[PDB]
């Protein structure tokens, strides 16, 4: 796994600041590129927490992991303090398709189980039952780093 | 501040945006250049309280909190046929179904 | 630069070309009436949330202002999820 944290042992100051209606579970990337949870974030709360430079984070709804935005983008890596200041990790929401968005209501209401049971098209019970998950989106962020390297 | 407004009138909705600032009038104006109907052929209601022309859509009680993109305010719309002015006729939205067994 | 989607029921919604050109099958349709486009399968309660979503896209794609949450009602949930497949957006 090319996404990993770097092993800097250089130490970094950061406020995890959740700007979301959501419940954030703070992600870190080990140094095998393999997810840890952290704890969870009330919506509307922050927290100033110890990490390192070059350590990878991404931020998931602790409930559905739906995807959610750090600094307006998926990963965040702190860097050096400057001045005793903290780095500010700001984590949104994103603007979801509503396609994706109407998915999260349903998916939010209806028991896996019973995906099968709605009055809808086929296509739509496999989109229900493709629930966002960590490994995917970091595959998907290994390619977009290559194509980009 | 933009506040986001559904104009409403018989089975006619206009999704737009105005300032917070602007003026009862003001939003008339933006019904003209869309529906081809002068301000003065216009009445603007919020529920049904008749907005002054003078008045701002702030003072009417159109605010970042009451007219949100996602979740827009209603401003009622009343057109003047020749004389006199038509009564007040938002038709509503159609009515959801009854949710499914799955969902209950 | 306004454009008019009709529901099912009747309902007639007059929104902003750039707004209504969020969905790719939109885009295809204006490519009824010039401006004009008529949805047989999507009542207003439906539609009416669908420009809602427009409004809500264009105002805070790559805004770097805090984003609510757009809401979904329960009972129509079912209905824009079909509508949202439909219309792509
Ligand atoms: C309260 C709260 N709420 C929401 S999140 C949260 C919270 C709570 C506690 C901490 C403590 N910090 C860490 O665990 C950092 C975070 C990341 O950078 C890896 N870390 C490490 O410490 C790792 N590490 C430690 C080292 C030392 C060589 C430098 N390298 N990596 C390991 C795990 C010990 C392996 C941080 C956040
Ligand atoms: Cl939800």
């Amino acid at each position: 796994p090319v996404l990993r944290s770097v092993n800097s042992r250089e130490p970094s100051q950061v406020i995890f600041c959740n700007r979301s209606p959501r419940v954030v579970l703070p992600v870190w990337l080990n140094f095998d590129g393999e997810p840890q949870p952290y704890p969870t974030l009330p919506p509307g709360t922050g927290r100033r927490i110890h990490s390192y430079r070059g350590h990878l984070w991404l931020f998931r709804d602790a409930g559905t992991h739906d995807g959610l935005l750090v600094n307006q983008t998926e990963l965040f890596v702190p860097s050096l303090n400057v001045d005793g200041q903290p780095i500010f990790a700001n984590i949104t929401l994103p603007v979801y398709t509503l396609k994706e968005r109407c998915l999260q209501v349903v998916r939010s209401l209806v028991k896996p189980e019973n995906y099968r049971r709605l009055d809808i098209v086929r296509s739509l019970y496999e989109d229900l039952e493709d629930h966002p998950n960590v490994q995917k989106d970091l595959e998907r962020l290994t390619q977009e780093r290559i194509a980009h390297q | 501040m933009d506040v986001f407004l559904m104009i409403r009138r018989h089975k006619t909705t206009i999704f737009t945006d105005a300032k917070e600032s602007s003026t009862v009038f003001e939003l008339k104006r933006i019904v003209e250049g869309i529906l081809k109907r002068p301000p003065d052929e216009q009445r603007l209601y919020k529920d049904d309280q008749l907005l002054d022309d003078g008045k701002t859509l702030g003072e009417c009680g159109f605010t970042s909190q009451t007219a949100r993109p996602q979740a827009p305010a209603t401003v009622g719309l009343a057109f003047r046929a020749d004389d006199t002015f038509e009564a007040l006729c938002i038709e509503p939205f159609s009515s959801p179904p009854e949710l499914p067994d799955v969902m209950k | 630069m306004y454009v008019k989607l009709i529901s099912s029921d009747g309902h007639e919604f007059i929104v902003k070309r750039e707004h209504a050109l969020t969905s790719g099958t939109i885009k295809a349709m204006l490519s009824n009436e010039t401006n004009e486009v008529n949805f047989r399968e999507i009542p207003s309660h439906v539609l009416s949330k669908v420009c809602m979503y427009f409004t809500y896209k264009v105002r805070y794609t790559n805004s770097s202002t805090e984003i609510p949450e757009f809401p979904i009602a329960p009972e129509i949930a079912l209905e824009l999820l079909m509508a949202a497949n439909f219309l792509d957006c």
